[PDB]
């Protein structure tokens, strides 16, 4: 409560609105891997589902983390769209 | 003759493959760790 | 570290008679090191010497008196009188003396005054002594290009390129004529034949390599002067391994690949030569067949030989003349002319013998 | 130092110093009479002489060498499954080459390279001559050095950690688990990524994982 | 049986590195155990004095010494027969006509004008160097809008003697133009309108090459920032000649983005990867700005633990976004351990040794021991660091210092004052190169019976103390919360030895009540390299110090916080902290302690008359000046020619009784002392030393014109 000092979070595999629209439904895992980059999160032994996140604050003024995370079914497929803000 | 060195070798834990509940299994599968004289330590005598 | 191979100094000073100093008009300097032919010339008691960097001078030959000077260097733009750099040799052809640049800049020059008739760019610095061509001078640039230009105005009749060097062994071919038969020397050991009247090559040759990669003579200062007598040939190598050929064919004579030479002339029978050992080898016409060589200044720096009263002449980079009795075979006469010394051509015209100092300008001298 | 002289008493000096254990003066010798005789058929003798000695006497720069300097000489020889051994035995000990563990250190945590150079020797060997007089040896040497990188990852994966980098974390965790879920380090690590999504709310991976360490609560 | 090549014995080359031609005797199938072919003597010789042909000699033969030997063995010598190497002696720019040549080479690297007035290398050659400069000339036009430019050829001469190269250049001048407009055209990703304004040229201005250079890798970056690795992005010129103009096409194309997986290091056995790891601001798990790969770099640098910080991103094959990074990291290791010993005389010799580990076990934690003494006056140090005491990188350092000298010369009451004291600094990095700190410093001293010195005395009165005067009996204890503060911006680039950069070490020290003497001060150190050499191999190398003393209270600088200068780094040439206020005593004999007439400063042992003292003792403020140029000995390692000045006063010195003895309150004294910054290498490790010329010698002052260590 008194410490100006604080960095800010420089960490990404972020979004942009452009990637947030760049995807549909059902979209295939390839095409979909290409058209935003390959990830990094997706569970290590449940489905296919994937997650994309972005994360950020500049110290004292809040905390914006923002995450879509993607669901896959057998085949390679989309299932289904998740994104998260802040909080 | 005997290792000059650690035997830690014999506190490293007999790696337990990990046992998950199901559907829940990882592709450890990229190591090494085939399974077969030559002592261990004291007359582990590296003489040609 | 410079344990650099001296060689004998002179030995057994010897003078049969009377190297009389004839006189010694320095004009003033000059060249200095910066190894270029810029050899004086003469013409009719008149003679013709130039600094290096614009300063040219047409003289009295029987005491060096200044018959006019005149400057060159370019009075205006990237240098209030730009040093110009002379270093083509002096060429005489009536009215109009020649001069090369170190900017590729010829400078025709009127004899009779020192009016500068005209300046032309040509293919690169004019290196080699430009020889007349009736109406033609022969420029044959650094970059390996050879440009004759029109005596009257320097219009560039041609521009035959050339044996392309890599490292450029001093490519100061002096190209010579054989009734408008135009020939030669080059910049990778050939030799080529031209058509004196538009630069056509009516043939090529090779006689020897050149320096880099494949390394030949670079202790002779090669006579890059192709000599014809009668229709056989006597051309030089790049590193003096000799010749002989038609003409008109480049087709071998006979080769003596043992030589590798600085400076040459011939007579009659006799050829002559300064190897790179700096020894002549008194050589009959047929074939490198000797008969007699001379290794007392072994391996000195010097200029090319000449003929005077007989008797032959030849320079040291250190002022001394060595006079060789030119049958047998050694010195007949000597004296150190300067300390400075010199390597350009020593000339001889008229029983005159003429030098330029490296930068001691003229001395002349005679017996 | 290289006294020249008879070799049969070159190696026989070298012998001495072997039983000794004055490696530098036997090692002088070795390469003296691979100066001398070098080709020879036991000049490699005298190699394999060498390499021991130059292990022996704690100089790996120069074991490195002759001993790949044997294999380029020899894809199959006598000793070169001995060879082998001590390849893998160098490579792991420039891995300890500070000791200072004892000094209440810990070495889990420095350069994890040699440590894969040695893996893939103790491979190689496990797989390539998995009959030797060495088996057990490099298989615990195996099996310790992969827990090895194991708490070495570990503790990178807990400085992000401490730094928030959740996702480098997480992705460390994972590429453990698909590199081992049975090293310490592993059970070790796994609370890491459990908060680490926690920091993220992806909480269904957290219990998820919560469950993993339950079924594996030791 | 011809074999076996077997002896190999380089010999007269005296100028190169040997196994240079050695790689190049194998090269020519050449080295011990080889088939041993006798008549490659010449096939060698040829090879070799071909090689110095390479370096630019072309002037040194060789001799090869074929040994029959027995069987096997074989024995070689090679005679390198070497002369002078081949020499540059003038450069022609044909076809110049817009500059001065001799200015068309004030740019060259290669050079013929190194004459006794001016160095500029030498007239050696090497085709390399050539280019380089042909290269120069090339941008030498084009930043000046000279299009066609081009260079029609070059070549090099040998005057008939292998000693003469000629230098030629053949050009074609360009003839300017004044490029019209610049076109993006490609992949710019939604990131126009800044590319755009990252070549807002002047409307139709002349032609830049370099200019335009910058635009497009600054596009580059400018686009790094939002994480491509490569945006290979082309700049093309369309000529027009016929306007004499040219536009300009910038073909823009990005790459990917998401690309740090798994970031290497390397060889950091010695250090632990967490405390590198922490010096690299990018934080993985991300894209990638190589900008970013950049800073980090640095940082590890002014870490100084480390030798080199060599980068390799490395896109991991099988996708593009696979992109992980490696730091070839090839950091010294230094036990730092140095006795610098001052000689001079017999009351004042001793210096003082640093023994410092520098970072025990790389654990990211310098930890200090140092020790002083002086014929009473007996100091140590002791500190312990910890650089990453938070995730953030707070540094903290404990500090810890002795004096014990009770003045046990006779027994005490010889400058007793046994002191000791210590302090933690918890250090921020304010700012990436900004960092004030702070700290608790404390400190006991205690003062008993010393010889009466008038700076101690009016000090004990500021003290508001009477001690009776002309008597080696009064007694002082002391110690003191004080408060600490300091700046620090540091931008340099190795920490053990630098090449340019801003260091200065403002620290604030101030004290507060509840302790025993109530005063205020601060001191600032000024120092910095810059470079001449654009080499980065000669380098102005600043340094200053700046001493202010003050109190509170009117108490006046607690004296023994009082600076000194004079021996090593502070100064050179002198003796240690020889320089500044000389003590003086009163003319004093009740010392309730009379030696055989010894100790004759100001005793009953006669030593009457106030005895103007030539003790340096120094004073509440200073200033020691220190501007210096490398030479990176032409003969870790950094020569200058040291020439310093320094200067030590007392505020408070006030002249009234000084009135016939050398004023201490005019800080206008400042001595001088010439030499050179000298420093070798022998195989013992990083050896340095000085020697300096101590002419300005003011009223007394005490040299020894030498100093050992660093």
């Amino acid at each position: 409560e008194r410490v100006v000092y604080r960095p800010d979070i420089n960490q990404g595999n972020y979004l942009t609105a452009n990637d947030v629209s760049k995807i549909r439904v059902g979209m295939t895992q390839q095409q979909v891997a290409y058209a935003l980059g390959t990830p990094l999160m997706s569970d290590p032994f449940g489905t296919n589902t994937w997650f994309y996140v972005f994360r950020q604050q500049p110290g004292h003024e809040g905390v914006t983390q923002q995450t879509l995370t993607l669901t896959f079914n057998s085949s390679g497929v989309l299932t289904n769209i998740d994104n998260k803000p802040a909080l | 003759r005997q290792v000059s060195g650690d035997e830690a070798y014999l506190e490293a834990a007999p790696l337990a493959e990990l046992h998950a509940p199901a559907g829940m299994i990882l592709p450890v599968t990229s190591g090494d760790y085939a399974i077969p004289s030559g002592a261990v330590g004291k007359a582990l005598d590296i003489r040609p | 570290e410079e344990d650099v191979v001296k060689m004998s100094p002179l030995p057994t000073v010897e003078n049969q008679f009377t190297p009389t100093t004839a006189w010694s008009t320095s004009v003033g300097s000059g060249i200095g090191n910066f190894y270029s032919n810029l050899h004086p010339a003469l013409a009719d008691n008149v003679v013709y010497a130039a600094d290096r960097a614009g300063l040219v001078k047409a003289l009295n030959a029987d005491d060096g008196k200044e018959i006019w000077s005149v400057s060159l260097a370019e009075k205006d733009g990237w240098f209030s009188k730009e040093p110009a750099l002379l270093s083509g040799g002096v060429t005489v052809s009536g009215g109009h003396v020649y001069i090369g640049s170190e900017k590729a800049q010829v400078y025709a020059l009127n004899t009779s005054d020192g009016t500068v008739a005209w300046q032309t760019k040509v293919a690169g610095e004019a290196l080699s002594r430009p020889v007349v061509s009736d109406g033609l001078v022969l420029i044959h640039t650094s970059n390996g290009q050879l440009q004759a230009l029109n005596e009257a105005d320097g219009a560039v009749k041609w521009t035959v390129n050339l044996d392309m060097p890599s490292l450029s062994l001093r490519g100061e071919s002096a190209p010579t004529t054989a009734f408008g038969a135009a020939v030669v020397g080059g910049d990778n050991g050939r030799v080529s034949a031209v058509l004196m009247e538009q630069g056509q090559m009516i043939w090529q040759q090779r006689i020897s390599q050149a320096t880099g990669s494949t390394e030949i003579d670079r202790l002779s200062d090669v006579d890059t002067t192709p000599v014809v007598v009668n229709g056989v040939v006597f051309a030089l190598a790049y590193n003096g391994n000799l010749t002989a050929l038609d003409l008109r064919s480049g087709q071998i004579m006979w080769k003596r690949e043992l030589g590798s030479v600085n400076d040459f002339i011939v007579d009659g029978n006799r050829i002559y030569l300064v190897d790179q050992n700096d020894r002549v080898m008194a050589l009959t016409i047929d074939g490198g067949v000797t008969l007699w060589t001379q290794s007392d200044l072994l391996h000195r720096l010097l200029t090319s030989p000449v003929l005077y009263n007989g008797n032959l002449v030849v320079g040291d980079s250190e002022g001394y003349l060595h006079w060789i009795n030119v049958e047998d075979g050694r010195f007949v006469a000597q004296q150190k002319v300067d300390s400075s010394g010199f390597q350009t051509e020593p000339v001889a015209a008229d029983g005159k013998l003429l030098i330029q100092a490296k930068d001691g300008t003229v001395y002349s001298i005679t017996r | 130092e290289v006294p020249d002289n008879p070799p049969n008493e070159i190696y026989a000096t070298a012998q001495q110093k072997l039983q000794d254990g004055n490696w530098r003066q036997a090692i002088t010798q070795l390469e003296a009479l691979d100066n001398r005789y070098p080709f020879g058929p036991y000049s490699q003798q005298v190699q394999l002489d060498l390499i021991y000695a130059y292990y022996k006497n704690a100089d790996l720069p120069l074991a490195q060498a002759a001993i790949d300097r044997f294999i380029r000489l020899n894809p199959t020889h006598p000793n070169i499954d001995y060879v082998m051994y001590m390849r893998g035995l160098t490579n792991m000990a420039l891995d300890d080459s500070a000791l200072q563990g004892f000094f209440g250190v810990d070495r889990s945590d420095r350069d994890p390279q040699h440590a894969r150079a040695a893996f893939s020797d103790f491979s190689k060997l496990v797989r390539g001559y998995p009959n030797s007089q060495y088996t057990t040896d490099a298989t615990k040497r195996l099996v310790f050095l992969k827990d090895r990188l194991a708490k070495y990852e570990y503790s990178v994966a807990e400085y992000y950690t401490e730094r928030g980098a959740w996702v480098a974390v997480v992705n460390r965790v994972e590429g453990m688990l698909r590199d081992y879920p049975d090293t310490q380090a592993t059970r070790d690590a796994l609370p890491l990524m459990e908060n680490a999504y926690r920091q993220m709310q992806m909480n269904a991976q957290a219990e998820k994982v919560a469950k993993i360490i339950a079924a594996n609560s030791s | 049986e011809r074999p076996t090549i077997a002896s190999i014995t380089f010999s007269g080359n005296k100028s190169v590195k040997d196994d240079m031609l050695k790689q190049n005797l194998e090269a020519s199938g050449v080295r011990v155990g080889e088939s041993l072919d006798r008549t490659t003597i010449a096939d060698i010789e040829k090879g070799l004095e071909d090689f110095y042909y390479s370096v630019g000699k072309y002037s040194a033969s060789v001799k090869a010494v074929v040994t029959p030997l027995p069987r096997n063995r074989v024995d070689l010598k090679l005679v390198f027969q070497e002369g002078v190497s081949a020499e540059i002696q003038q450069i022609n720019i044909v076809g110049n006509h817009a500059f001065t040549t001799d200015e068309l080479i004030s740019h060259f690297q290669l050079r013929d004008e190194v004459p006794w007035w001016n160095v500029v290398g030498d007239r050696k050659y090497q085709k390399q160097k050539l280019a380089g400069d042909l290269e120069t000339l090339r941008s030498y036009y084009l930043d000046r809008g000279y299009a066609r430019f081009n260079i029609d050829s070059t070549q090099v001469s040998l005057t008939p003697d292998k000693k003469g190269i000629y230098v030629t250049v053949n050009i074609t001048e360009g003839d300017q133009y004044k490029l019209s407009g610049v076109e993006v055209s490609g992949n710019l990703a939604g990131h126009s309108a800044e590319i755009e304004q990252l070549t807002k040229i002047e409307p139709g201005e002349l032609y830049n090459g370099t200019k335009v250079t910058k635009m497009e890798d600054d596009i580059k970056k400018l686009l790094g920032r939002y994480g491509y690795a490569y945006p290979r992005v082309q700049s093309m010129p369309e000529i027009n000649d016929a306007d004499k103009t040219v536009k300009l096409r910038v073909n823009v194309d990005a790459g990917n983005r998401f690309y740090v997986r798994k970031i290497r290091f390397e060889g950091n056995d010695t250090s632990k990867d967490a405390v590198l790891r922490r010096e690299m601001r990018q934080m993985e798990g991300a894209w990638l700005g190589s900008d970013l790969v950049d800073q980090g770099k640095e940082r590890l640098n002014r870490l100084g633990f480390f030798e080199t910080v060599d980068t390799d991103t490395q896109r991991v094959p099988g996708s593009p976004d696979q992109v992980d990074v490696v730091y070839k990291v090839k950091e010294r290791n230094t036990g730092s351990f140095n006795f610098g010993i001052g000689y001079g005389t017999e009351s004042g010799v001793s210096f003082q040794a640093g023994v410092q580990q520098d970072n025990w076990l790389g654990t990211g934690y310098a930890v200090g021991i140092n020790g002083t003494k002086n014929d009473y006056q007996t100091y140590a140090e002791l500190s312990v660091t910890n650089p990453y005491f938070t995730v953030d990188g707070v540094s903290l350092g404990g500090r810890l210092f002795y004096n014990d000298f009770q003045a046990d010369d006779a027994d005490l009451s010889d400058y007793t004052n046994k002191s000791y004291g210590t302090d933690v600094t918890l250090g921020f990095p304010i700012n990436e190169y900004n960092s004030l700190r702070a700290g608790l410093g404390y400190v006991h001293n205690s003062l008993s019976n010393m010889q009466p010195q008038v700076a101690m005395w009016r000090y004990l009165y500021s003290m508001g103390e009477h001690p009776s005067t002309s008597d080696q009996d009064n007694s002082f204890k002391t110690d003191d919360f004080t408060f600490n503060y300091g700046w620090t911006y540091n931008k340099l680039d190795r920490g053990y030895f630098p090449t340019d950069g801003s260091r200065v070490n403002l620290t604030g020290k101030v004290t507060i009540p509840g302790s025993d003497n109530e005063y205020y001060k601060v001191t600032l150190d000024t120092a910095t390299y810059v470079p001449i050499d654009d080499d980065h191999k000669w380098v102005v190398l600043g340094r200053t110090r700046w001493g202010y003393g003050d109190g509170l209270g009117g108490k006046e600088m607690p004296f023994y916080e009082n600076f000194y200068a004079g021996g090593s780094s502070t100064v050179r040439g002198f003796q240690s902290n020889t320089i500044g206020p000389k003590a003086v005593y009163f003319p004093h004999q009740a010392s309730n302690y009379d030696p055989d007439y010894d100790y004759e400063c100001a005793t009953q042992d006669g030593a009457k008359d106030l005895c103007k003292s030539d003790d340096a003792v120094g004073g509440n403020a200073m200033a020691v000046a220190s501007l210096e140029f490398i030479t990176p000995t032409p003969f870790s390692v950094r020569t200058s020619f040291f020439w310093d000045m320094g200067t030590v006063w007392d505020t408070n010195w006030d002249s009234s009784q000084y009135s016939g003895y050398p004023d201490y309150s005019d800080p206008s004294n400042i001595r001088m002392s010439a030499g050179i910054a000298l420093q070798w290498m022998s195989p013992l490790g990083p050896l340095v030393f000085s020697y300096a010329q101590p002419f300005k010698k003011y009223d007394g002052d005490k040299a020894e014109q030498f100093q050992f260590n660093i």
